[PDB]
DNA sequence: TTAGAGAATTGGAGAGTGTGTTTTTTTTTTTTTTT
DNA sequence: CACACACTCTCCAATTCTCTAA
């Protein structure tokens, strides 16, 4: 009778398990730094790691419209902002 | 029925005024002139169809009959005015005038305009570049030397001495000028009356056969004004200023020059050498595609896996991902077949309305070298003369002007003080009060007052064309004050209630033309340089411009990098680089936009190797990459914050912004 | 490599090692022939004069 | 000016009408001009 | 004949928009 929907970007995909705790894990022992090396590697190799979290989080859509979605919701949709403000509280008592 | 009735009288006329071998006038020429253009004019407003002028195009009547009037009665007049029924002989040529200025008037369509208007302004457009392609070939375009005739008749006894009647007729020969030269190829209005099919438009050539785009450029017109000595016309009708030649005169010389662009007077096997530039340039970037084709054909069969995160063995094929994890990633990326949805939006005539920016008209050097003093020897008889003649007019009816008095006032304005300055700062040998004359406080409180009346009525091509004048103003306020107190009472009024106008626009404006983008950054750059040496505040000033969208809409400026020129990514760069350490609000700053245009600047698919723009971007870039490095390095939540936007909390906005 | 187990960088790196450093000396003497005496053709580099050949 | 309750429109899957094939000139007689 | 292709006919929910929301 009807098409099944198309998956889009919901709040609770958002906090998926190769999501937010996988990058906050893994900043600190994934992309190497060095400012020898050009700055285009050092770009495309940051870029890497937010490139295969939406492709293996949203393999629907592409980088830039991902990114445009994303933008919108955080400044439309109040709850990414409260998580936000949550985690800057937690780590402003270190 | 009645149509073809039209046409057979359209050719009943047609074989009664005559023909070749030589042209002759056939018996009551007169009477069927008057007919025609009763008929002309019955139709073209009392009824309002537009029939009669496309049986006269189709008949060639302008080419055939028309045209050949003009040029018998030209031999006659230069033998009559070199010799030392002259009445019969010369009210003919003025019927024939009035005829042609008629048919070469422009046609404008609007929803209020009847479906018939709309229906035949796509079949007269075309026409109408016909006009004009016959007229500027026919030997030399002998055809405005007559023209002229019908104005320095008139305007040879004293201006006092001016007639009620005779009046009309300056106005009617004038508009021929402007008439012709404003003829452009139209739009080809699609029927989207239905889902177009997975193939777009064939052709988009509105150009008859007769009709090459070789033979109606601005450039022929060019040529052919300085051929018919119509240049000396044009100086002799300003020479003598001292209210009807004035509305008309506007736009009459504006017209060749309203989107003409004034670097390509100045340089900076002639033409060989950009030739030879240009070849280099695009081996260079056909050099930089074929890095990403394959050593040998498509069908090698080059498969691999990307043990990705997760132990993921996603498959992507091409030989060219196995040089680079990079390129493989890439091709990861737009694999994809699906895309979002982009929105996106000249009823007056084209121009910076609607030109891009490499749209350079192409000039003969002769040609070239013969408009550059023409538009000089214009300036130095009469600009700031016509300029005062119309300040008085222009104070008058702000709301009796329709939107067409504006595109054709303002663009001229902006465009000539814009050519007197770049001249100036070229050469020394134009002075500055050439120009100067401009700055009376009337003038711009008047112009200030019409801008500012734009915006409320979302009238953004009006708008528009007073960004272009308003950052002349602020240049000319900067070019008097460095080489000298009158810029003080121009330039001391947008202290508080002009504050609101300029930081808005970059802020509402992005969703629009790139041109109307280009305006806002161009003011922003010429505001931040003029109050440079008097500092109300400059760090008042600057408060106002850091702003979440004024970031965003410079940023989407930058993704055109494929057209963006050396001064277009000069100016959005600067103004980031200029408050680095002045402002020190690179906080903002930290959008992926930013980051994957940078990308793209330091790729060598963008930015040219052999050119000065990569090098010291390359470098602030390194230090920008230095800046992220140590501001994400001591927030561990600022990793996925630098994604998200801004929030709107009171403690967060000063902890993350600013690092307490 | 897909469907093959076996990473791009190990086998870019064997044959990296394999072009300088390669004299035809291990060619001579893969094929036990007895005549190996020969020291221009096949202790020198024989890959790297080839690439200089190419430059 | 902000996070959130209301109208308004149209693209992506699918109902459906009509298509498009397979489909062939070998081998064997009979004639005709040169040989 | 019928399975697969190309495409006109036809249709609701996610995507945009501007009046009333905070």
């Amino acid at each position: 009778r009807k098409r099944r929907p198309q998956v889009k970007l919901t709040a609770e995909k958002l906090l998926s398990d190769k999501g937010l705790p996988y990058v906050l894990k893994n900043a600190h022992k994934r992309i190497r730094i060095s400012s020898k090396k050009n700055s285009y590697d050092n770009l495309s190799n940051i870029i890497q790691f937010y490139q295969l979290w939406a492709h293996e989080l949203f393999p629907k859509a592409k980088f830039k419209d991902f990114m445009k979605i994303c933008q919108t919701v955080g400044k439309t949709d109040p709850v990414l902002r409260e998580y936000r403000v949550s985690l800057f509280r937690d780590e402003m008592g270190m | 029925f009645s149509l073809t009735v039209l046409r057979a009288r359209i050719a009943l006329l047609a074989t009664a005024i005559g023909g070749p071998p030589p042209y002759k006038l056939g018996d009551d020429c007169l009477a069927c002139l008057k007919d025609l253009k009763r008929w002309f004019k019955l139709v073209d407003d009392q009824q309002k169809r537009w029939d009669v002028a496309m049986a006269v195009a189709e008949y060639r009547i302008l080419t055939d009959d028309l045209l050949p009037i003009l040029i018998d009665w030209e031999n006659k007049c230069s033998l009559a005015a070199k010799l030392a029924n002259k009445a019969y002989y010369d009210k003919i040529a003025l019927n024939c005038l009035q005829l042609l200025v008629l048919m070469t008037w422009p046609l404008i369509v609007t929803e209020q305009s009847s479906s018939n208007q709309i229906t035949l302004y796509g079949e007269l457009k075309k026409h109408q570049l016909v006009y004009k392609k016959t007229i500027l070939s026919m030997e030399s375009g002998k055809v405005l030397r007559a023209a002229i005739r019908l104005a320095l008749d008139v305007i040879k006894i004293d201006r006092l001495s001016r007639t009620p009647r005779d009046n009309m007729v300056l106005k009617l020969v004038l508009n021929f000028f402007r008439n012709v030269i404003a003829i452009e190829p139209g739009e080809f209005t699609i029927n989207t009356k239905k889902s177009m099919p997975k193939k777009g438009i064939t052709s988009i050539d509105t150009l008859p056969p007769n009709v090459s785009m070789d033979d109606i450029s601005l450039n022929t017109v060019i040529s052919s004004f300085h051929k018919n000595k119509v240049f000396g016309f044009l100086l002799t009708l300003t020479s003598s200023l001292s209210d009807f030649i004035n509305i008309p005169l506007l736009e009459i010389m504006f017209y060749f020059t309203k989107d003409v662009n004034q670097e390509l007077l100045f340089p900076r096997t002639s033409a060989g050498f950009e030739l030879s530039k240009l070849l280099q340039k695009e081996h260079q970037m056909r050099k930089n595609v074929i890095k990403h084709t394959s050593a040998r054909h498509s069908r090698f069969g080059g498969l691999l896996s990307i043990q990705t995160p997760d132990k993921t063995r996603l498959t992507v094929s091409g030989s060219q991902a196995l040089v680079d994890e990079k390129i493989a990633l890439q091709k990861l990326d737009d694999s994809k077949k699906w895309n979002k949805r982009i929105i996106k939006k000249e009823g007056l005539p084209n121009s910076l309305l609607n030109s891009q920016t490499g749209k350079a008209i192409f000039f003969t050097e002769s040609n070239g070298k013969h408009f550059k003093e023409f538009i000089n020897n214009f300036i130095d008889s009469g600009f700031n003369i016509l300029l005062h003649s119309v300040t008085n007019y222009f104070t008058t009816e702000q709301d009796r002007m329709v939107t067409l008095e504006q595109v054709e006032y303002l663009l001229f304005f902006a465009w000539f003080v814009k050519y007197q300055l770049l001249r100036s700062k070229i050469d020394n040998s134009a002075d500055i009060k050439q120009v100067s004359e401009a700055l009376k406080e009337v003038t711009f409180i008047l112009v200030s007052s019409l801008l500012r009346s734009a915006y409320d009525l979302k009238n953004w091509t009006v708008t528009h064309a007073g960004m272009i004048a308003f950052n002349e103003l602020l240049n000319l306020v900067s070019r008097t004050k460095a080489a000298q107190d009158i810029e003080f009472i121009v330039s001391r009024l947008f202290s508080d209630e002009r504050i609101q106008l300029l930081s808005n626009l970059p802020k509402i404006g992005s969703k629009y033309s790139l041109q109307f983008m280009k305006s806002c950054i161009e003011l922003t750059h010429s505001v931040l340089k003029v109050l440079e040496q008097y500092s109300v505040n400059f760090q008042k000033v600057q408060a106002n411009y850091m702003t979440e969208p004024v970031i965003e809409t410079y940023i989407n400026f930058l993704e055109r990098f494929r057209e963006l020129e050396d001064d277009s990514i000069k100016k959005v760069f600067s103004f980031f680089h200029r408050v680095f350490v002045q402002a020190k609000e690179q906080a903002l700053l930290f959008r992926f936009d930013l980051i994957i245009l940078l990308r793209e600047m330091l790729s060598p698919d963008g930015l040219d190797r052999m050119s000065r723009s990569r090098k010291y971007v390359s470098q602030f870039s390194d230090y920008f990459l230095a800046r992220l490095k140590k501001r994400l390095k001591k927030s561990p939540a600022w990793f996925v914050g630098l994604l998200f936007p801004p929030l709107h909390n009171s403690e967060v906005g000063f902890y993350q912004r600013y690092g307490e | 490599i897909w469907g093959t187990n076996v990473s791009i960088q190990e086998c870019t790196t064997n044959f990296r090692n394999f072009l300088m450093s390669f004299k035809y000396k291990f060619r001579k003497i893969l094929d036990e022939r007895e005549e190996f005496i020969n020291n221009t053709t096949d202790e020198e580099l024989y890959y790297i004069k080839q690439l200089n050949e190419m430059r």
